[PDB]
């Protein structure tokens, strides 16, 4: 139809657009401006290895966002599944709300020493 | 459709064969996420909307996130990867090519011998998948979970700090 | 209008790209992602041969691909990070002790 | 001359206006931040570039065009000029498929709601491409605890969505807008309404949740060594993510251009500004909380809470639906 | 460990030795050259081994300072971080010397009272209340009691105002920024008392021996009791805004806590004293100046 | 399709270990103990197992589009349910000793014991996936359990990266076969073809991408390698895991594919299967010449006895008894690897020499002996029963070459089993029930192994009794 393919150039057109815009503010940036040289300029600013308890953070998110990808495709078709698809996730959510009191119990969330 | 398909899937081809020709591993890192993206974008011009739309939640969102974690962790500087570069050698990379080379050719000649009448690119909305996920599928679902939440207790026994 | 066998030939080379990555890599982080190389090519691959079929088995086996993508993933990562701490090389030809 | 090419041109041309709107009161929430946190703390703000200060953002505009703009040599090029780029374009196509007014939409997407949540995706991209290409362990250290922020609160804003996806039935922007027509969705989705409030302040990178005016004092702030027009990039696209983040919250959970007597425009821009004030006053008022408070409301407190509010609300939906 | 504590351990000689050149005039004028710069800022590098850090291979290594974007000075702190953990920290401190004891040497005793202002600037008449007492002692003057009490109402508004741009600090610290505006308006009202009594808003330099420099001017009491009227409803509000939000207190409660031993063998006075419930105040224990006609 | 209630009691197994995989996981949130969290594991297991006689009172039932209930089910069930009890009884003295935390150990036992029992029950290309990844999963989990030793850590990297490439590979061929046919149910591969071109070329590469997955499952020439150093390297019950259950679950769900699919009697995967099995015995017989260790050994033989269990899978579509012939072998498998890695995990426990053990550990000793005897094909064990099943089968359907493959294997299998056998009685210079519980489960085993040597008519009959959905 004519609708879809002018909402599809719109859009094609605000990506290209913002794209541009960005594009062409970061060269009007580098382009302008006089420039200058110092000793120091180059060194950087320290004003004149880490625990891994972010990957652990992060590898939690990973799983309960893939969890969370599985909630958001039964999202979608709750009345059209029945009962029987909310007592299925209603296991997957009973499966998940118990992984993620095995996590707090253990200290894997708790970042304190 | 086409051309949206065609494109993708050649800066897709591109884009890995640049991450894995190269050093820094976070330049391999964005190039890889290119990639993502454009395998999203062959998704969206076949038709499959919830496929792409996952590949950027998660695939090119959470698990590659996690790749950036870990290569922040370590704080690759380029130590015992770039001051020798082995895996560029022709001794050293030469056979395997050829062995994915004729592997390739294998597969394709297999793959070329078999029907075809096209994809038409009709849309399958979410909720469809949602229907099919928890219709006739709901063991995989159960299951699937199952093994998210084996790989998140085996994750946490192994990668601690102690 | 687009030919299942295109779509499959596309799936090849990112399988086949990423067996290289796994076999010439001696970094085991650049293993890892020839294995992500692999894996979501085949993730690709069921995808476009569900929607030859105007099927949702392909977004399923997709969804369950990616799964154990993360699951995976989340495995070798893991493993990496102790050979890194306990170690201090991520060369893999050096984690060769067992032999025979 | 034919009336589909007039009829594309008008769609494009509508597309261009809105999006050049966007960023114009992205600029303007600038110095409506200035203007409203000197309203907020009994001054006046700046008022003197211009009648009333509405000239101030225009001096701005032109300091940062003409400060030099310096990448450092120690720096990674390609990943320090990418990093300001994603965090302007990811919230500027998160705000691409909101419905402002009936007629005036530039994407109405099956999957909506969804880009916006990989756009915020990139958006974590955006501040660790920023973090890492500085060379820097401060700004390293403190991209990474930004970072680990964004994405525990990232992980229940998708579930916090889910509680209007559920009472919409869809992922469509226009089946949201009109599920709306009876009663708003602040009313039976409160607790995606708190729960989605929270994540979207976290990750746009606000207070009580911005990384570098957490810690100035460790002088940690990956934006340490951001400086001209990247650091304008960094500032416009913030607030852009709160024009954003905003105009989400009204075409969600407060029926979008849904009025009784002003023109649905109007409506909808009022409630945007509502919400653009309410963010003034969270600014201005929430003292910022310390940094394991922080991870433990993030996984203990609002993803349950997420989890039993999706559970409540397929369990009520289904219910009614005899 | 016998290192130097106020200056770089490239100096030559002790300054507060009698036959020490006080002042900078004596010196040459301060040459910055390229190798003087190059050596000034490899003598500030941190290496752990002189400093008695003693460094495991995990223990991050972090540098606050010697720059502090806050009120209370510049200085530099380093620290050893298990993870996230302060395993040892040994402060940096003589960044801010301005050798004010050999400074004392130099002056005589009228004129120094603007460098006792400057000890604390803080304080201003409540750094210049001891000193002042110390030479009447040695000269033998007893001040009447209008004097006293002239000066215990400049003290008392000098510590309002301390007290006042302390809690806007913590505050603006925790991350509630408005306070700290309305606390400096309040300071702003306190400083208009000051100026009309004294002259100056921060540093008056106004005490005297054996007295004050002038009489009071006509009207203070009009000024103090339009601030008088004017400071608790803005306290009651501060309190309501930002000292009872319970993010603020799970910021501040428990942490970096010491009991009476901690705090007296380590010379802690004030309220970091007073708050394990020893009840010493020098105001009460020791009267000075007619504190005891107050109640 | 819906779940019905004679559905739900279908699902019986793997519903009670879901729920015991829960009760272990809060249980270890409550309090992390020790002896609390391995008896909840025996006790789930055990009621998993009691839920087979109920499931076997219910009856065979086609349940998901996905899955498939008959006594063959039942019995890959119970056979991988026993080989988890053995292997958390064996477990528990070795984790005695173990200064990290314990109770994670049983959680993925039991995670791994349900991915088992759903390969066991596998009817759909979507089960065999996911049942293998959740065999696949917490098998790193264990191997790697010890991850301050090196051989553990260096086993678990290997087993890690070798499974997900192998993982990749099988899903590859699934979206071929799923391009090629339609359909992912097991009896639709190669239906939408006759009258001659059964042979698809790309069902057939999708096929052969599947073969090279489970080829690496069952340790198969030439995805073989593996083996030895992930035996090895990894802990003794988790070694005995690896080799029995895993075994036993993919090898199961392998003969119900070829079995189902109308694909499955294709002359070229016959010739590539035969192929294989002959290069799997021969090889995996001669690498256990000169093996000074037991795990790589064990590994070895596992290679060498999973090419007879693939002879015995050649002939599954003209002869009618290699059914019976691969669940008595399974049998004799499963009790003797028990036996074997028991044996070892039972001298290499409590976590901190086979030659000269009798003058210590006289019944361990005699337990070893008795098993070694076991694995290879002598008679008065049930190892023997199972090459002389193994051996009839390949004889009824002329497959000439498996026999000679299998004889010269056996062979070779008996110079170094009783190699290790006479090195048990030579001359070489506890205190708890548990150690007794494993020692008690190694003894029924060899007791079991020698009682159906002796007499193996009701295992015969047993085995007969478990019949498929034809
Ligand atoms: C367009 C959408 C957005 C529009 C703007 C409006 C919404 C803005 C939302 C802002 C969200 C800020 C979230 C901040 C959460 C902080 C949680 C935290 O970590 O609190 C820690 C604190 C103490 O924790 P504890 O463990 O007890 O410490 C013991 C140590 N002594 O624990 C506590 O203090 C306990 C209480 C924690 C917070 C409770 C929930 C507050 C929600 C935000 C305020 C909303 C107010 C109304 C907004 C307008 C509504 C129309
Ligand atoms: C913060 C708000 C950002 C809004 C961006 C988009 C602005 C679009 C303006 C469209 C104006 C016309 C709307 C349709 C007609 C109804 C109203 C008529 C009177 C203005």
């Amino acid at each position: 139809s004519t609708e879809v393919i002018a909402h599809h150039w719109a859009f094609a057109i605000f990506l290209i657009v913002a794209i541009g815009l960005c594009c062409l503010m970061l060269v009007g940036g580098w382009f302008l401006g006089g420039r200058a040289r110092a000793r120091s300029k180059n060194v950087p600013f320290e004003s004149g290895r880490l625990s891994a308890k972010f990957y652990l953070v992060a590898m939690f998110f990973v799983i309960f966002d893939v969890e969370a990808l599985y909630l958001f495709a039964w999202s979608t078709s709750i009345r059209e599944s029945g009962w029987v698809g909310f007592v299925e996730a209603a296991i997957f959510i009973f499966v998940l709300l118990a992984g993620l009191v095995y996590l707090v119990r253990i200290g894997a969330l708790d970042w304190t020493p | 459709m086409e051309f949206a398909f065609y494109i993708c899937g050649l800066i897709a081809i591109l884009a890995t064969l640049r991450v894995i020709t190269h050093t820094n591993p976070v330049h391999a890192l964005l190039y890889l996420i290119i990639s993502l993206l454009a395998i999203s974008g062959v998704f969206f011009s076949l038709g499959a909307y919830f496929a792409g739309a996952l590949e950027i939640i998660v695939y090119a969102g959470a698990i590659m996130v996690l790749f950036v974690f870990v290569v922040m962790m370590l704080n690759l500087g380029g130590s015992e990867i770039e001051q020798e570069r082995q895996w560029l050698k022709p001794q050293v990379w030469i056979g395997p090519a050829i062995l994915s080379a004729i592997m390739l050719v294998v597969i394709v000649y297999a793959i070329l011998g078999v029907n075809d009448q096209g994809i038409d690119g009709t849309p399958i909305s979410a909720k469809a998948v949602g229907i099919t996920l928890f219709g006739p599928y709901v063991l995989a679902v159960e299951l699937a979970s199952m093994l998210l939440l084996a790989g998140l207790v085996v994750a946490f026994h192994v990668g601690r700090e102690e | 209008m687009i030919p299942l066998q295109h779509g499959l030939i596309l799936a090849a080379i990112l399988f086949v790209l990423g067996l290289t990555g796994l076999v010439i890599r001696r970094n085991l982080l650049f293993m890892l992602i020839g294995l992500e190389i692999m894996i979501n090519a085949s993730a690709l691959a069921f995808v476009v041969a569900g929607s030859y079929w105007g099927q949702t088995d392909g977004q399923v086996m997709y969804i369950l691909a990616i799964s154990l993508a993360a699951a995976e993933a989340s495995i070798g990562l893991a493993l990496l990070l102790q050979l890194h701490r306990r170690r201090q090389n991520l060369n893999i030809d050096s984690v060769s002790e067992m032999r025979g | 001359i034919s009336p589909e090419l007039i009829e594309i041109l008008l769609t494009i041309l509508k597309a261009v206006v809105i999006l050049l709107v966007v960023v114009t009161c992205g600029a303007f929430m600038s110095f409506g931040e200035r203007r409203l946190l000197g309203l907020f703390q009994n001054r006046y703000g700046p008022n003197r570039v211009g009648w009333g200060g509405s000239l101030q953002l225009v001096a701005d505009m032109i300091k940062m065009f003409f400060k030099e703009d310096w990448i450092p040599k120690f720096s990674d090029r390609v990943i320090f000029t990418l990093a300001p780029m994603i965090a302007f374009t990811s919230l500027l196509l998160a705000f691409a498929i909101v419905p402002v007014s009936p007629g005036w939409v530039v994407a109405d997407l099956n999957i909506g709601i969804l880009f916006f949540l990989m756009m915020a995706g990139l958006a974590v991209y955006a501040v660790l491409f920023a973090g890492w290409s500085s060379n820097n362990k401060y700004s390293l250290l403190g991209a990474m605890r930004a970072s680990a922020q964004t994405l525990s609160y990232e992980v229940f804003l998708g579930l916090s969505l889910m509680g209007v996806v559920a009472q919409a039935g869809s992922f469509n922007m226009t089946d949201i807008v009109n599920s709306q027509a009876h009663v708003w969705n602040v009313i039976p989705q409160f607790f995606g309404f708190i729960t989605f409030a929270i994540a979207g302040v976290a990750v746009c990178h606000r207070h009580p949740f911005d990384q570098p005016e957490a810690e100035q004092e460790l002088a940690d702030g990956y934006h340490i060594e951001y400086s001209g027009m990247k650091f304008g990039l960094f500032f416009v696209g913030e607030y852009i993510g709160i024009v954003t983040i905003s105009a989400l919250m009204v075409t969600l959970f407060f029926g979008g251009w849904q009025g009784p007597l002003l023109p649905p425009f109007i409506w909808f821009a009022l409630k945007t500004a509502f919400f653009m004030m309410m963010f003034i006053l969270i600014r201005a008022s929430l003292p910022r909380p310390r940094y394991d408070q922080v991870m433990s409301f993030g996984w203990k407190i609002c993803l349950p809470l997420t989890l039993i509010n999706l559970l409540v609300t397929a369990a009520v939906i289904l219910w009614q639906a005899q | 460990n016998l290192r130097r504590i106020m200056m770089p351990q490239t100096w030559k000689g002790h300054p507060l030795r009698k036959d020490y050149p006080a002042r900078a005039t004596e010196f040459s004028p301060f040459e910055l050259t390229k190798a003087k710069q190059d050596l000034e800022m490899e003598a500030l590098t941190f290496k752990p081994e002189e400093w008695g850090m003693k460094r495991n291979e995990d223990f991050m290594f972090l540098n606050l300072g010697p720059n502090h974007p806050s009120a209370h000075g510049a200085f530099r702190i380093v620290l050893q971080l298990d993870g996230e953990e302060i395993v040892d920290c040994v402060p940096d401190i003589g960044y801010h010397h301005r050798g004010a004891e050999k400074m004392g040497e130099r002056q005589s005793w009228h004129s120094y009272i603007p460098y006792t202002d400057r000890i604390e600037y803080l304080g201003g008449c409540v750094n210049e209340m001891p000193y002042v007492l110390a030479v009447e002692k040695l000269a033998g003057i007893t001040v009447p009691d209008r004097v006293n009490v002239i000066r215990v109402m400049l003290s008392e508004l000098f510590r309002i105002n301390s007290h006042l741009l302390y809690i806007s600090t913590f505050i603006q610290d925790v991350g509630a920024m408005t306070p700290v505006f309305f606390a400096f308006t309040d300071r702003q009202k306190i400083y208009d008392l000051v100026e009309a009594i004294t002259g100056f808003r921060m540093h008056p330099a106004w005490f005297r021996i054996g007295g004050v420099a002038h009489d009071l001017p006509r009207g203070w009491d009009r000024l103090l009791r339009e601030f008088l009227d004017w400071m608790p409803k803005r306290l009651a509000s501060y309190e309501k805004a930002a000292l009872q939000n319970t993010i603020l207190k799970g910021r501040s409660q428990g942490v970096a806590a010491y009991g009476a031993k901690e705090a007296l063998e380590w010379g802690t006075t004030g309220a970091g004293l007073r708050a394990t419930g020893i009840d010493f105040d020098v105001r009460k224990a020791r009267p000075y100046s007619g504190y005891e006609n107050f109640d | 399709m819906t779940i019905t209630p004679q559905n739900l009691i279908a699902l019986l197994p793997l519903l009670i270990v879901g729920l015991t995989v829960v009760v272990v996981m809060l249980s270890i949130a409550w309090r992390r103990n020790h002896f609390l969290n391995a008896t909840l594991s025996v006790i789930g297991l055990n009621a998993a197992l009691v839920s087979l006689w109920f499931v076997g009172q219910a009856g065979a039932m086609d349940v998901t589009p996905l899955m498939r209930v008959d006594g063959f089910a039942m019995l890959y069930t119970g056979l991988v349910l026993l080989a988890s009890l053995a292997t958390c009884t064996f477990a528990y003295p070795w984790l005695e000793g173990y200064n990290d935390n314990k109770d994670e150990f049983y959680l993925l036992v039991l995670i791994a014991a349900l991915g088992g029992i759903l390969l066991a029950n596998a009817n759909h290309l979507a089960s065999l996936f996911l049942g293998i990844e959740l065999i696949s999963l917490p098998l790193f989990g264990l191997v790697g359990y010890a991850f301050r030793q090196k051989r553990s850590l260096e086993a678990s990297i290997k087993y890690t990266i070798l499974s997900a490439a192998a993982s990749s590979f099988l899903l590859f061929g699934m979206a071929l076969v799923y391009a090629q046919s339609g359909d992912l149910s097991f009896v639709a591969l190669g239906k939408n073809l006759g009258d001659g071109m059964l042979n698809e070329p790309l069902l057939l590469a999708g096929f052969g991408l599947m073969i090279v997955g489970l080829g690496f499952k069952l340790s198969l020439v030439p995805f073989h390698l593996w083996t030895p150093d992930v035996y090895q390297g990894a802990p003794a019950p988790v070694s005995t895991f690896l080799a029995t259950a895993s075994k036993i679950a993919i090898f199961g769900v392998v003969m119900r594919l070829f079995l189902y699919a109308p694909v499955g009697d294709s002359e070229a995967i016959r010739v590539v299967l035969a192929i294989i099995a002959f290069a799997s015995i021969i090889f995996g017989n001669l690498m256990a010449l000169s093996q000074t260790n037991i795990k790589r050994l064990l590994g070895y033989s596992s290679i060498s006895h999973l090419g007879y269990l693939l002879v015995a899978l050649i002939a599954l579509q003209t002869g009618e008894m290699s059914m019976e012939a691969v669940g008595v072998y399974l049998a004799g498998y499963l009790f003797s690897s028990l036996g074997a890695f028991g044996v070892v995990s039972l001298m290499s426990s409590p976590y901190r020499s086979y030659r000269g053990l009798f003058w210590h550990r006289p019944i361990l000793a005699a337990v070893m002996t008795v098993m070694m005897l076991s694995l290879a094909g002598i008679p008065m064990t049930l190892g023997f029963i199972g090459k002389f099943y193994v051996l009839a089968v390949g004889v009824q359907a002329h497959l000439w070459w498996l026999v000679g493959a299998v004889v010269v294997g056996s062979a070779i299998g008996l110079y170094y089993y009783l190699r290790v056998a006479v090195s048990l009685y030579l001359h070489a210079p506890p205190s708890n029930w548990q150690y007794s519980a494993g020692g008690i489960v190694v003894l029924i085993s060899a007791l079991l192994v020698l009682v159906l040597g002796v007499w193996p008519q009701p295992l015969i009959s047993i085995v007969r009794l478990a019949m498929p959905l034809m």
